[PDB]
């Protein structure tokens, strides 16, 4: 499951993003329920590079 | 309504009864309901009028009324709200004998006339009115405003 | 005295050797900051944040 996350544009929670409906506290919980499988390493750092008009899937 | 009668410590209480002493001499009804002796400050219940003011001017001279103006107590807005209204009105042109309104330091909420205009030192020796008298103090072109 | 001309650089700040406090976080209470708001009197200057 999800533990530590660094936002590009936000440092502390309790704020509202420019051009998003869902608040950070909402999104924190969206991340909690996300499912991950790991085989190869122990701990990894990954990135969510996304832009445009469209709904955020999960794969990208 | 409540008007603050300023009196002198030691005989400050004496003024509070000297109210009630002279009240009976000039007498009719009303005006004075409940004379409070709280203590330089004597709080006195009164609705505004010409009567009782003439009495105070007949027996002084230590202190008078408190608030905003001595004739008619007692407002609450002094000179900072006046310093906000001066911004719409607007000069750095200061000379001997022009009114030079202060709004910085312990000389804030107070006005004054500039005594000395220094261009080399960039100061205005603005005479602020305190204690029925004057206080000449150097305050910057910004620490003051032209009236 | 001399001692004040000899105190203006241990505390290399202000005109004199004087500094105390105002108010603090209470002991036991612990939380996170969100948004701070400033209300300084018109007449005297403000800080960087204001």
């Amino acid at each position: 499951a999800v533990t530590e996350v660094e936002i590009d544009g936000v440092l502390h929670e309790y704020s509202t993003k420019e051009g998003v409906q869902e608040d950070i506290l909402e999104i924190l919980l969206n991340l909690k329920g996300l499912a991950v499988r790991v085989q190869g390493k122990d701990e990894v750092i990954l990135t969510l590079n996304k832009s445009g008009i469209g709904p955020v899937t999960a794969a990208d | 309504r409540w008007y603050v009668v300023q009196a002198f410590s030691g005989f400050e209480g004496r003024v509070a009864t000297s109210l009630r002493e002279h009240i009976k001499l000039h007498n009719m009804e009303d005006l004075f309901g409940e004379v409070m002796v709280p203590t330089g400050y004597v709080l006195v219940q009164m609705v505004m009028n010409d009567a009782s003011w003439h009495l105070v001017r007949s027996v002084p001279r230590v202190m008078g009324f408190i608030g905003g103006t001595s004739d008619r107590p007692a407002p609450i807005s002094d000179k900072e709200v006046d310093a906000i209204m001066n911004r719409l009105q607007q000069k750095t042109l200061f000379e001997p004998g022009e009114m030079v309104r202060v709004n910085d330091g312990p000389f804030a909420d107070f006005n004054g006339v500039v005594e000395e205009v220094d261009y080399e030192k960039s100061r205005l020796k603005v005479s602020v009115s305190i204690f029925g008298r004057a206080t000449p103090v150097e305050l910057d072109f910004s620490q003051v405003e032209k009236a | 005295t001399p001692e004040e001309k000899l105190l203006r650089a241990i505390f290399g700040e202000k005109a004199s050797d004087v500094k105390d406090s105002s108010l603090r976080v209470p002991n036991g209470v612990s939380g996170t900051v969100i948004d701070v708001q400033v209300f300084t009197r018109d007449g005297v200057e403000k800080d960087k944040r204001a």
